[PDB]
């Protein structure tokens, strides 16, 4: 598997056209103030097509 | 006035437009930095950079989602610094491609 | 139901809300798929089953 490109899952507004963003920050889906916390109510949002 | 901060952390975590009017030219960059303090005066993923009281200047900023606009006017007043009612019209510099998200701005001074 | 003969319990006639379930730790693992768990709330089918 070449895991070295990846695509962004999901982001809590979509894009404007043309804007660019790196940010590796989790994804928060529930009530959990995330801080490292991953799999369930929050995400890291980087995901691979290996 | 050194020239401009933009972004919305304005240092660390993402890309923040920095602009420096460094005397004989523009300097422009994307990734952040500390520096604020002191430079008018003697007595990490970069992946956009670019070169380039009797006198009023005049700007406007603009981002159109894509792309940074920047138009401005120079002009002669008096002496009465509180922005003389003389009619003026500001023209284009620069419509730089850098894509980044902004909500908030800083000046060096 | 044993898994090898599980069930089809039928629900009809009815509103759901998965928001009730995707904002609760009530469960020893819980998922969804196919859409963000916020879209959930908008789907609409002849017939939903457990
Ligand atoms: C930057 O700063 C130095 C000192 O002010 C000056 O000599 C130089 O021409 C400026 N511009 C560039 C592009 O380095
Ligand atoms: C550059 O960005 C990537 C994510 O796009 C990150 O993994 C890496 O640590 C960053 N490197 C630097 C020097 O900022």
């Amino acid at each position: 598997g070449n895991y070295n490109y990846l695509y962004r899952l999901f982001r809590k507004s979509n894009l404007k056209p043309f804007e660019r963003d790196i940010s590796t920050e989790i994804y928060q889906a529930g009530s959990t103030p995330c801080n490292g916390v991953k799999g369930f109510n929050c995400y890291f949002p980087l995901q691979s097509y290996g | 006035i050194r020239g401009w901060i933009f972004g919305t952390t304005l240092d660390s975590k993402t890309q923040s437009l920095l602009i420096v009017n460094n005397a004989t030219n523009v300097v422009i960059k994307v990734c952040e930095f500390q520096f604020c303090n002191d430079p008018f005066l003697g007595v990490n993923n970069c992946t956009f950079e670019y070169v380039s009281f009797k006198n009023l200047r005049e700007f406007v900023f603009k981002n159109i989602d894509g792309y940074f606009k920047i138009y401005s006017k120079h002009t002669p007043i008096n002496l009465v610094r509180g922005l003389p009612q003389g009619f003026s019209a500001l023209e284009p510099l620069v419509d730089l491609p850098i894509g980044i998200n902004i909500t908030r701005f800083q000046t060096l001074l | 139901a044993s898994v090898y003969a599980w069930n089809r319990k039928r629900i009809s006639n009815c509103v759901a809300d998965y928001s009730v379930l995707y904002n609760s730790a009530s469960f020893s693992t819980f998922k969804c798929y196919g859409v963000s768990p916020t879209k959930l709330n908008d789907l609409c089918f002849t017939n939903v089953y457990a």
